[PDB]
């Protein structure tokens, strides 16, 4: 029976671990205890012998503070006391520190613990991985686990969902350089990778949710949203039912083209619920407007290569094939020549459900998007451009040699993001 | 004596494939226990076609029903006909093809034909004279685009006599709900203009255009195109159930219909649609069928007729009417469209009818048709298929599997073609 | 379909017809995922003719 | 924040459960980023467990090893002894 196993890494890999499982446990009705006081809940929950149910995650961080706070929270009776990894010290954002010396020390017992899982499930669907590339936990442990899994598990699918340091805010300094480094293995150990920055979430929280001071829980909210709405096609059923290798075929074209942009819709309060309509036109219509992307660059900008749809409640297939060709009929929306077809819609049946004290209010349907589109080579353009502005003068280099790293790696990922940006380009042009 | 095999694949097939049990178990009179509380001498004395026996009066579907995934075999033993199907005709996978043509034809699909070829072995040993296989599945999915279409390639070697025809479902250009849809479809169609005796092209788009205009419902969800589909699996097979005036079999009209063994796609259409709410206001007799069982906007598949010409027609009667103005009116369309025919085959129009209406209506009828039209669909997949191949797009996942790229270039020229001699044969 | 506005005929022609959840489904879709018993066959409460 | 928010649920019973409009600060005047709950602070058994690892320290507590770990067992405890040979 499919199983996804969750790889949650790093501060805020815990963080949106704990916003994802309490709306997990949520939906399937699981008591924080673990007890059950249609629905498949065996890819996530895993029966124990005295009917209690164990979640299929693994959290690890370097630093012991986080991942206590949650061994003494309310679900310290829900978590597998082995599932959750400590290091007494972190990284302290730096690559080297995550993947050099630091890791080492409990990369096997990461590696043991994550065969146990896979021994205990049958039919593994495949990993999915919740990181940071600017912290040095999140960007260097995340780096060696997956470099090992891949020829751990050559076949098995290894999807991301990373937290991409904002265009203009930052939480640190030294960020561009494990950004920049830890590309390597997102782009060669990866299949699909759902970069986010927390600015554009920020602002969707404050324009539509009304919310004028986001904190942190309300962006975990959403991204638990998002991963709910992704697997709900494993979790129920559906007219169409889609998969993880589904979407993985229809939105990766080439081998060095990864990384899709995640959209998230209707995002709105109660207030604005009861007196606005809903329909599956402007749920689609809001999805593709520019203003509701999670990361920021505008589509407008770049040029559209593949999309997954994933519709989920009381969906009709007909307004959704009216909704289609309303999109397609527009030329602000382009798609490029070889693509004459880049929608993949997925169906699922059951409505999301709400998490108390939250801020979505209760909607009887709801869709994703997950675009593989052009526009997002700005990003990296920016990256570089900083990489480079900074580099040049050879700054914090001491930090990383002293940690025992070399330095043409850095003229290496350097030409391998250009090298990626080049084909980006490449695609880009059109054959007219 | 004349059984069927109905070979069941993917999330697709297994759906209508669930659906068509329904309604036929609904005419034989079978409860969802297994039971036959029909009244009707002739509801049941050739039950024997589809159903076989079981002790203690009960009857199993001799179908095989076949997905990669396991999540589709939970659902349909939990629809309304769930526990009616035998557990061992459950062969089911552990992981999904994903879209791709290679993962279920090749890759993973190989382990598990051998498993649907041991219960159809099984299934085709039972039956004494056995008179064809019927598939239904998705030429746009996995594992039906993909394993089932394997399979075709099997039996067809074990069992050459045996008339297959395919119930499948192609992709519409106006809505795709697949970016890789192009490439497994024209690594469908390589395969079954090989060994196909006649295929069945059904549209998805022109269902919902049928139930928003013919039929005017609100919210028709797919369990009501499943019907209509599955209205048309009856019709086909009505005169071979029952008695009729001039009866027929799945041989009479596949003899009659095809000229070439090429020249085997056809376009299925279904005569009495009409709304719920004015079905108290409706006339029943042969010309509104007639008027509207050729009519475009009745046609359940994604082609205008009136852009080609028909090379044959065959229509088989459901209910107990006489033949003469349903000779006379065919004889009317066929010398009124004089240009919408062809003139080497006179006489292009077959019928047939059978003695028995469906429940709840006291007259049916089927319209099978080969036409011209049908070609422009496939020259809709080329010109997709190649705007994405010249750039290689989306083919790594192909290539990864030891497939070639040569296949790719055989299946454009094979099916290239087919248009080009189905070209030459409307002029 | 009280207010008169698209298709209120057929709506107001089968309101009670399709309208029937026992108060435990909250949603049509759900309700009539196998598909629309009222079609093709209204009144399908007549067995089989024995006329042949 | 984690103890506000997971731990508790939320429960805010000062706060209201909608919001409204403000005139002046053109908002909604409730907010639940701000204005915490600030009841019982946030606590567990941790504060017993160590008041109690430490108060069983200073005690006369001669004993040899061997009386202090073999002392008289319930008879409550004592096996049933279901499998036997004998009917
Ligand atoms: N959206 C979101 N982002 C978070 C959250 N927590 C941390 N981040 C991001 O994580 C980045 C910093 O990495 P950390 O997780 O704090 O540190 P680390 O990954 O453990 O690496 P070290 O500091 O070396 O231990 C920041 O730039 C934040 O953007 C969270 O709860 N939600
Ligand atoms: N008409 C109709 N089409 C269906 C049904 N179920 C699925 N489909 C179509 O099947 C396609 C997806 O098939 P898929 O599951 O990938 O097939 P598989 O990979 O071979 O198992 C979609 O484009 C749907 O339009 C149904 O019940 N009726
Ligand atoms: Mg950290």
């Amino acid at each position: 029976m499919r199983e996804c196993i969750s790889i949650h890494v790093g501060q805020a890999g815990v963080q949106i671990g704990n916003a994802c499982w309490e709306l997990y446990c949520l939906e399937h009705g699981i008591q924080p205890d673990g007890q059950m006081p249609d629905d498949s809940f065996n890819t996530f929950f895993s029966e124990t012998g005295a009917g209690k149910h164990v979640p299929r995650a693994v959290f690890v961080d370097l630093e012991p503070t986080v991942v206590d706070e949650v061994r003494t929270g309310t679900y310290r009776q829900l978590f597998h006391p082995e599932q959750l990894i400590t290091g007494k010290e972190d990284a302290a954002n730096n690559y080297a520190r995550g993947h050099y010396t630091i890791g080492k020390e409990i990369v096997d017992l990461v590696l043991d613990r994550i065969r146990k899982l896979a021994d205990l499930c049958t039919g593994l669907q495949g990993f999915l991985i919740f990181h940071s590339f600017g912290g040095g936990t999140g960007s260097g442990f995340a780096s060696l686990l997956m470099e090992r899994l891949s020829v751990d598990y050559g076949k098995k699918s290894k999807l991301e969902f990373a937290i991409y340091p904002a265009p203009q805010v930052s939480t640190a300094v030294v960020e561009p350089y494990n950004s920049i480094l830890t590309t390597h293995t997102t782009l060669e150990h990866s299949d699909c990778a759902f970069m986010v920055d927390n600015e554009a979430i920020y602002d969707i929280c404050r324009r539509n949710l009304d919310i004028e001071r986001p904190t942190y829980t309300n962006l975990n909210r959403l991204i638990g949203q998002i991963v709910s709405s992704i697997t709900a096609s494993l979790r129920f059923d559906g007219a169409l039912n889609v998969d993880l290798t589904e979407f993985q075929t229809n939105l990766v074209p080439y081998p060095r083209i990864h990384f899709p942009l995640a959209t998230y819709a209707p995002v709105i309060s109660a207030e604005k619920a009861y007196h606005e309509q809903l329909s599956v036109a402007e749920i689609t219509n809001a999805c593709f407007e520019p203003a509701n992307q999670m990361v920021k660059c505008d589509p407008r900008h770049g040029k559209y290569m593949a999309c997954c749809m994933l519709y989920r409640g009381d969906v009709v297939p007909k307004d959704v094939n009216a909704a289609i060709a309303t999109i397609k009929t527009k030329r602000t929306i382009q798609f490029v020549d070889w693509c004459p077809t880049g929608f993949k819609v997925g169906i699922n049946y059951q409505p999301p459900t709400v998490v108390p004290g939250g801020d979505l209010a209760k909607v009887q349907r709801a869709v994703c998007m997950l675009s593989n589109t052009t526009a997002i080579a700005e990003a990296w353009a920016r990256l570089d451009h900083k990489f480079d502005l900074m580099y040049a003068k050879r700054a914090f280099v001491h930090w990383y040699v002293g940690e025992g790293m070399e330095e043409g790696e850095f003229s290496e990922a350097r030409e391998d993001l250009a090298a990626l940006e080049k084909d980006y380009e490449e695609v880009g042009v059109d054959s007219v | 004596m004349r059984e069927i095999v109905h070979l069941q694949a993917g999330q697709c097939g297994n759906q209508i494939g669930a659906k068509f049990w329904e309604v036929i178990s609904d005419e034989h009179g079978i409860d969802p226990t297994g039971t036959y509380h029909g009244d009707s001498d002739l509801q049941l004395e050739r039950i024997n076609v589809y159903y076989n026996e079981a002790t203690g009066g009960k009857y199993v579907p001799r179908a095989v029903l076949v997905d990669l995934e396991p999540g589709t075999m939970d659902s349909v033993r939990s629809g309304p006909f769930g526990q009616i199907f035998r557990p061992d005709n459950f062969v089911f996978g552990q992981s999904g093809a994903g879209n791709n043509w290679a993962k279920g034809h090749y890759t993973e699909g190989a382990e598990l034909v051998d498993s649907v070829l041991d219960v159809v072995r099984k299934e085709a040993e039972s039956c004494d004279c056995l008179q064809g296989f019927q598939l239904t599945h998705s030429l746009g999915g996995g594992t039906g685009s993909g394993m089932g279409t394997l399979l075709i390639s099997k039996i067809r070697e074990e069992y050459p006599d045996r008339i297959m025809n395919t119930f499948s479902v192609v992709p519409s250009p106006k809505v795709s709900d697949t970016v890789v849809e192009p490439y497994n479809a024209t690594l469908s169609v390589h395969q079954l203009v090989e060994n196909t005796d006649e295929t069945y092209c059904i549209d998805n788009e022109a269902l919902y255009d049928i139930c928003f205009r013919t039929l005017k419902l609100t919210t028709p969800t797919y369990g009501d195109l499943n019907h209509l589909v599955s209205a048309t699996m009856s019709g086909v097979t009505t005169c071979l159930r029952f008695p009729g005036q001039l009866n027929a079999d799945l041989r009479k009209l596949a003899v009659n219909m095809v000229p070439f063994p090429r020249l085997h796609f056809f376009m299925p259409g279904f005569a009495p649609l009409t709304s719920r709410g004015s079905q108290q206001y409706r006339a029943l007799t042969v010309p509104e069928l007639t008027q509207q069982m050729f009519d475009a906007k009745n046609m359940m598949a994604a082609c205008d007729p009136r852009h080609g010409r028909y090379l044959t027609v065959a229509a088989v009667f459901r209910g107990r009417m006489s033949m003469k103005e349903v000779d006379e009116q065919m004889l009317n369309v066929q010398n009124k469209n004089s240009s919408y025919f062809v003139e080497w085959i006179p006489n292009n129009v077959k019928t047939a009818v059978c003695d028995i209406p469906p429940r709840g209506l006291k007259m049916s009828a089927t319209f099978i048709g080969n036409s011209t039209a049908i070609q422009e669909l496939f020259k809709r997949i080329s010109e997709q298929f190649t705007a994405m191949f010249r750039r290689k797009a989306f083919l790594h996942w192909y290539t990864g599997e030891g497939m070639d790229e040569m296949e790719f270039t055989e299946a454009e020229s094979n099916m290239n073609d087919l248009v080009s001699e189905y070209q030459q044969y409307q002029d | 379909g009280q207010c008169l506005l698209y298709n209120w005929e057929e709506e107001r022609a089968t309101n009670q017809l399709d309208q029937i959840p026992p108060l435990q489904d909250g949603s049509e879709s759900y309700f009539f995922r196998h598909g629309h018993q009222g079609l093709l066959t209204t009144q399908p409460q007549s067995p089989m003719s024995s006329s042949t | 924040t984690y103890d506000d928010h997971y731990n508790r649920h939320n429960y805010n019973p000062g706060l209201p459960a909608l919001r409204t409009w403000n005139g002046q600060k053109l908002l909604w005047l409730p907010e639940k980023s701000d204005f915490p709950l600030v009841a019982p602070p946030t606590n567990y058994g941790l504060l017993e467990q160590l008041q109690q690892k430490w108060l069983a320290s200073k005690t006369s507590l001669k004993e040899s090893i061997y009386t202090t770990s073999y002392p008289r067992l319930p008879v409550c405890a004592m096996s049933r002894r279901e499998h036997a040979i004998p009917v």
